[PDB]
């Protein structure tokens, strides 16, 4: 069965019996100053092409929606804000395609730099709506301000197989093709500046590479849909 | 049961985090340490299993002295008294043994004389934020989060120099108390390279055997 | 004054002591605590989270995602072993750096059972049968599909199920807790065998991959915190 | 005697300790306390008292009463800015040495709202309109009367009212308390513009002056006492 | 809340107000300090936010010694004992190390030997008036108000001089307790010029910017 | 603080003393005790067991 979900002036369709992973057992809620409900619309980013040699993709959350409608408008307008997210990841593949994906949302995914003495620049840390790709090779140290994008360390100097500690969902093409992660607001402060701090990082890493026989489509599109939940910002009026 | 695997029993252990020396005839004979949890790799890794932490600080100081060479016919130095000053974040900081900062009333200080039980002071959670952050994906410089400032410690001889120099060494013992942790994270796998950042050099996922089958 | 007597150990500093200490900043007033999601009360909550097992160590693979991929393909002759590793969570190499292994390597004694999950990541049109065999400690590893079948085993049909979950039993020298590290001791093994070949239709790749996951299943516990051996 | 054990820190002198001390003059008997008017229980009572803001710093004016006088006169073209200063109570310069600023500079963290009062001190026959605009932190200062009007603002008619009171909002990084001193951080500004010229009858001076007052309005609080930077 | 901005939390902080040295072979080797709150500018400014104050006194003394040069073949001085005498207002005052004033029974004194916890004594509100005055617009000399006399402190070595001189330094720590304040006053703006009077040299109201408009 | 006085023998170590001592391993959690047969509560239980007397020393 297919379930159609409409949010604002946007609507998407999902398999009725799809499993949703709630981040830490906590749904997005309001801070127990000024909320916005016109932002509650699905934002379908550009689809990426999963290939045989694909190493992975990642998107920093606040930044990914920085050039999308009122949410971006609110980001430049207000100085402070806080919000949760609902992330939909969908793959369009046939039964003749095989592969396994890890879809994980990492809070405060601070990333290292190829040069041990420096830190990565903003461009390399985030591409906004554009996706950032991991690399199956090791970035050389000569490079001065790029992210060490070796997949098996996930750019954080940890075991990539241990990323399952963070809210995640597996996409096994033979079994399922969609993932839904509900991420609450997680921070050490009640509100924060959205332009200088990326609270969340969504990662999609192929643990089992995509495989197919000659004649089948040589790619599998992956579509990311993000819907901000319970967004609210600081007031701008007097007392 | 698993009482020993709780957060409190996992992190509430004293550890020597810093070690320094200072003599009493140099004008610069004072030891300083900015309080940070990244000094010791073992403690850093244990704290970096989580993203946000909230704890109190218990500090114990082990101070010992040693007689330095002199030419005095006879040396009969009295018992030595040491001053340990805690400078809260934003407080004045000394640059010499004789400096006003040593007398700031808002900089709590402990005066301790040798031969007694080692001095001990406790600092509470002093962040304007609601928790300390071991990881920060943003800019203030990438991933600094100045909301983690915990203050600085300073140490100096109180006694004036006698007929011979005295060199003292201080061992700072660090113990988180009433710890609360949030958002588990994967254990650090690559070796730590810098104390200030998370930079790493790519390494293998695990140790290797000959073949997949025994 | 009131007569008192100081017992031995009165002015000593024991690093494990638990005494009231004076506050350097009385009258400070701390920032009230907020409700942050994901509160952790015990490391065993981390130990019970499934993580991917690098079964294919194969040093040409430890620096890639192939370390987690168990190759499966159509072989001419049947009954070969797919994989196998000792059930030593904390010393071997395959379970050393997993979420369970990292927690265990912080302690000297541990107790409980190991939950192993295997996920078939081939095409939806691929069919076949796998024999997953558990060898108790003391007993040797099976050398054939027949020997594996005669012991404790589960027949896994990928055509019917994509995942199989095994909870290996504790079984220890009536010790309740046993050492995380070990020395030439009965280990216990898990192994996999080709019950049948992988049957595939036309225009479908026969070569597939299997993913293994590990986690603590039954009442797991640890004792005697120590230093992890993975830091310098 | 009763067995006791001395814990670490037993003979230490911590400058923030709170212990009973022996009285050097027991049996002295102190002069009974009388009721003196003006008892103070908290420094924040001092912080909530309005004080004159030296808006016109203008170093030729800091050594005079002109530092508090904001000049207003009839200008040929309209829409000029009357004045403007950042809303940094404790670091800027205009609010540094006021009653509120002096109390704040004794602490590192502070919270609450700022009450600004403007008093027109021209003749009773002078009439005009002023636009008082508040720019939230992050947003830049207005460059025109139009931009000021499009934001948060109040139209002040001196012909109808001699005083206007604004309570600027807290608005901080969900920090509850924020640093008294600051570093190239979003500040927030207040500015004033000529909505109309000053209309005056014959034999009445067109040039007038405005006085600004500041005080803590909402639930103000401070934390982490320190040394004031104004003493040598 | 604002608990840290209360009068008690604002003024009840220990501070080093006086520092002096005295040797044991001079006849004049004794340290004296008339108790006054105008010695330290930081404490003076904090107390001068009010007109009338009422508080108790807690004094902690940090005494340390240093060996002075000698010609003795061998120096083996025993542990040193110090005498700290508080002279109430109107009490006899010493002029030498050997003086009757040191033995006055109505002058409370503390005998303390080195190596132990520092000595501590407390003096209550000892004014014939109902409160201390930080400002007095009148004559007794303009603005003296002799009703603010708080006594004097004296310090000397108890041990006789041995085979080598010993120089000791004393740090006096001052802490008002149970403080009550009346009649708030504007904070001091000009720099303090004299300890005895309020004299000042005219300065600007605040720091200056370029123009009234940003 | 509370006034106290140290009596003679305050810092001494008497080998037969019975005082509370700090635990070097607090939070260890010991292996629970099992029921082992042959529990001994007094040496006199051993003293009341018959044993063969070497009468013929020789």
């Amino acid at each position: 069965r297919v379930r159609s979900i409409t949010l604002g002036n946007s609507t998407i369709t999902t398999q009725e019996c799809a499993n949703v992973v709630v981040g830490y057992g906590v749904w997005p809620e309001y801070l127990k100053t000024q909320p916005d409900v016109a932002t509650c619309r699905f934002y379908t980013l550009e689809s990426v092409q999963w290939m045989k040699n694909s190493a992975g993709w990642w998107w920093k959350l606040p930044d990914a929606l920085s050039q999308m409608g009122l949410f971006g408008q609110n980001m430049q307008y207000h100085y402070l804000g806080r919000t949760g997210y609902t992330i939909h990841v969908q793959c369009n593949a046939s039964k003749f395609h095989q592969g396994c994906l890890l879809v994980v949302c990492v809070p405060e995914a601070e990333m290292g730099c190829s040069n041990l003495n420096n830190t990565p620049e903003f461009a390399e840390l985030s591409g906004g709506d554009t996706a950032r790709m991991f690399t199956d090779t090791q970035i050389g140290e000569t490079n001065s301000k790029k992210v060490q994008t070796a997949v098996w360390n996930a750019g954080m100097g940890v075991g990539v197989g241990n990323l399952t500690i963070y809210p995640h969902q597996w996409i096994n093409l033979r079994t399922n093709n969609s993932a839904t992660i509900v991420m609450p607001y997680i921070n050490s402060v009640p509100m924060d500046n959205m332009f200088r701090h990326n609270n969340l990082t969504l990662m999609i890493i192929p643990f089992v590479p995509l495989n197919y026989s000659e004649g089948s489509s040589p790619y599998v599109p992956i579509t990311v849909t993000i819907a901000p939940m319970c967004a609210e910002y600081n007031g701008l009026r007097l007392a | 049961s698993r009482s020993e695997s709780s957060i409190e029993n996992f992190l509430c252990r004293a550890a020597c985090v810093y070690y320094a020396t200072y003599t009493n005839n140099s004008e610069k004979g004072y030891a300083e340490w900015v309080i940070n949890t990244r000094q010791v790799a073992q403690l850093r890794r244990k704290l970096e299993l989580f993203t946000y932490l909230r704890f109190d600080l218990e500090l114990t100081f082990v101070i010992t002295s040693a007689q330095q060479p002199s030419t005095a016919t006879s040396v009969d130095a009295p018992v030595q008294t040491h001053q340990i000053m805690y400078v809260p974040p934003g407080g004045p900081v000394p640059t010499k043994v004789t400096d006003y900062a040593w007398q700031t009333s808002t900089n709590p200080s402990v005066f301790w004389t040798e031969g007694n039980a080692p001095p001990r002071m406790s600092i509470p959670f002093i962040s304007i934020g609601n928790a300390y952050s071991c990881f920060y994906d943003g800019w203030t410089v990438y991933g600094i989060n100045t909301l983690n400032n915990m203050g600085t410690l300073y140490m100096r001889h109180v006694n004036e120099a006698g007929q011979g120099p005295i060199k003292s060494t201080v061992r700072i013992y660090f113990k988180p108390k009433h710890v609360k942790a949030w958002v588990p994270r994967p254990p650090r796998l690559c070796q730590y390279e810098k104390q200030k950042n998370v930079n790493f050099t790519p390494t293998g996922v695990t140790t290797t055997r000959v073949g997949i089958t025994t | 004054g009131l007569p008192v007597m100081t017992t031995p150990g009165s002015t000593q500093f024991l690093t494990s002591d638990d005494f009231q200490s004076p506050s350097a900043m009385p009258q400070f007033d701390v920032t009230p605590e907020m409700q942050i999601p994901g509160r952790v009360n015990n490391l065993m909550e981390i130990a019970e989270v499934d993580s991917v097992v690098p079964v294919n160590n194969t040093e040409a693979n430890v620096n890639s995602l192939k370390a987690y991929q168990i190759p499966v393909q159509s072989n001419s002759d049947n009954g070969k072993q797919v994989f196998g590793f000792p059930l030593q969570p904390g010393a071997n190499g395959v379970l050393n750096r997993t979420l369970l292994g990292e927690i265990l390597n912080y302690y000297t004694h541990w107790s409980g059972s190991i939950k192993l999950t295997f996920m078939f990541c081939g095409s939806a049109m691929a069919t076949g049968k796998f024999l997953l065999a558990y060898s108790p400690p003391g007993a040797g590893v099976p050398k054939n599909r027949k020997d594996a079948m005669l012991g404790t085993h589960v027949i896994w049909d990928v055509g019917l199920q994509s995942s199989c979950v095994l909870c290996v039993p504790w079984i220890s020298q009536t010790h309740y807790r046993y050492v995380v590290e070990d020395e030439y001791t009965a280990a216990g093994y898990i192994t996999c065998w080709y019950q049948t070949n992988i049957v595939v239709p036309a225009d479908v790749q026969s070569s597939c991959d299997i993913l293994c996951f590990v986690s603590a299943c039954n009442d797991f516990s640890v004792r005697m915190l120590k230093d992890t051996p993975f830091i310098r």
